């Protein structure tokens, strides 16, 4: 697909950071190096869910005043194409393939089969959580249903599953043409407080260890590689200075089409003619 | 003074238009109640400037 890293960078960092602030003992343990008094300092003024201050996260250049005591501001960078594909084929499909989901669900009874539903047409099964199937438990997939064999599982008539899958647009044939990319997003925690911003910079290094397993990256925005900066005052003519240490985080992705085919070949056909000279 | 010296003026003020998307920040560019700058603003008042 078309991608665009610091929006995924956004909606990943946002939901990730309010579920550490709301647990003190994960900042507790991310902060254990740090001296005693600017770790309770931290987590007495932003963590827990009592707590009063706040922390935001938004892109550069907005037109209105930000919460400069505690601000990850989000800044696109640079970028070049690093690896091409011969045609630039990056891949090529008999079914136009949607994004990779994961989804819980539960096995129920329907005509002697167990059947585990899910929210989207299933294009592709990769993984049902927790099951091998054998031959004999004669496993199907149809539309947005997965179907398995009562017969000699009926101990598992309610078992909880996690499928991994992939939505499927429609029925059509083409080729994914498409380069790939390495590109860089720069991320800053700004605080009117050093003490603040070096915390800043502790927690945002644990969310992207933490993010490097998600399925996102796993999928695309490969090879994370993470670079810092110095620590250094960001403005430096207010009624006091606001301090920042920047990171650079940089990703290898696919930048890509779907090229659809519509010719279809569905007979050939033989004929002798006959020359007489 | 000000009133024999100053021209006439429409003077509207300046607000935030509340279209500004809840995460990039940036304004919608569709917006009617702001043509696209961020800044929305009340009905004209008449001074003097
Ligand atoms: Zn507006």
């Amino acid at each position: 697909a078309i991608t665009s890293v610091d929006s995924y960078l956004l909606s990943e960092i946002k939901p990730r950071l309010n579920t550490v602030l709301e647990n003190c003992y994960i900042i507790d343990e991310v902060l254990k190096d740090f001296d005693y008094q600017t770790r309770e300092s931290f987590k007495e003024a932003f963590c827990g869910k009592n707590a009063q201050h706040e922390v935001t996260v938004g892109f550069n250049f907005p037109k209105f005043k930000n919460n400069y005591e505690a601000h990850y501001l989000i800044q696109l960078g640079q970028g070049q194409e690093t690896k091409n594909s011969l045609g630039s084929i990056q891949s090529s499909y008999f079914e136009a393939t949607g994004d990779t989901l994961v989804e819980s669900s539960t096995a129920i009874r329907e005509d002697d089969k167990l059947v585990f539903t899910v929210s989207k047409p299933i294009g592709e099964l990769i993984k049902v959580e927790d099951i091998e199937f054998a031959k004999y438990d004669n496993l199907q997939v149809e539309g947005n249903k997965v179907s398995f064999k009562y017969q000699t599982n009926e101990d598992y008539e309610n078992y909880n599953a996690n499928i991994i899958f992939t939505e499927k647009k429609n029925d059509s044939k083409g080729l994914v043409k498409g380069f790939t990319v390495e590109e860089q997003v720069t991320v800053v925690g700004l605080s009117f407080n050093v003490d603040v911003a070096r915390c800043l910079d502790a927690v945002l290094k644990m969310i992207l260890i933490s993010m490097r397993d998600s399925i996102e990256e796993q999928q695309t925005f490969q090879l994370q590689n993470l670079s810092f900066g110095d620590i250094a005052p960001i403005i430096e003519d207010g009624d006091s200075m606001i301090f920042g240490r920047p990171t650079i985080i940089k990703y290898t992705s696919s930048l890509d089409l779907d090229y659809t085919i519509t010719q279809d070949i569905n007979k050939l056909t033989f004929k002798e003619r006959k020359d007489w000279k | 003074f000000i009133n024999d010296r100053g021209i006439k003026v429409l003077w509207e003020e300046a607000y935030f238009c509340p279209c500004l998307n809840p995460d990039t920040g940036h304004p919608r560019v569709d917006c009617p109640r702001c043509h696209g700058k961020g800044i929305a603003y009340l009905p004209p008042k008449e001074t003097i400037m």
